[PDB]
């Protein structure tokens, strides 16, 4: 009974890399269309 | 984020007038800084 | 880390080469912040029981 | 700067640029890899507390 109506709908161990995935894969797009410090980002331009 | 020359968060600016419909007429040289913003309200 | 002046150092056209160019060095922030508050609570719950 | 001409060398500054970047981004790497590496170890210190 009273652990019925609590787990129908931040959890123990599942909560935390969907987050963190999430995050990070905003960021492949972001990496190499990022710096590199060259006259452009994309090699074949260099 | 970029960089770009914003304007700030409600920025300090020059209240300025052209009011007659008395005798306020402005128009002056002014100086060419980090990124203008002009604007140029009437209804006339 | 502060990145550009870690590259450059106090230069407008170094940073200016520095800029068609996305985030390195915020996400190379967001690497190394996001482990600094980890130490922390790695401090956090090896003694506050 | 000073030696060679702005709108030729900054190709001078362009190859400057990357290894800097490398080495920045072999920090972030090399600290990484220790660096979740003391919480694993952590952890196992915190149970032990």
């Amino acid at each position: 009974g009273k652990i019925q109506d609590s787990l129908s709908s931040a959890l123990g161990k599942l909560q935390d890399v969907v987050n963190q995935n999430a995050q990070a894969l905003n960021t492949l797009v972001k990496q190499l269309s990022s710096n590199f410090g060259a006259i452009s980002s994309v090699l074949n331009d260099i | 984020s970029t960089q770009d020359l914003f304007l700030p968060f409600f920025s300090n600016v020059t209240w300025f007038h052209a009011i007659h419909v008395t005798k306020r007429f402005d128009n002056p040289v002014l100086p060419f800084n980090d990124g203008v913003y002009f604007a140029s309200t009437e209804k006339s | 880390v502060d990145c550009t002046m870690y590259i450059c150092g106090d230069s407008t056209e170094c940073s200016n080469l520095l800029l068609q160019y996305g985030s390195f060095c915020t996400q190379l922030n967001r690497a190394l912040t996001g482990i600094a508050v980890e130490q922390d609570k790695n401090t956090q719950e090896v003694f506050a029981q | 700067l000073s030696r060679l001409d702005p709108p030729e060398a900054e190709v001078q500054i362009d190859r400057l640029i990357t290894g800097r970047l490398q080495s920045l981004q072999t920090y972030v790497t090399q600290q990484l890899i220790r660096a979740a590496e003391i919480r694993a170890s952590a952890n196992l210190a915190a149970t032990k507390m």
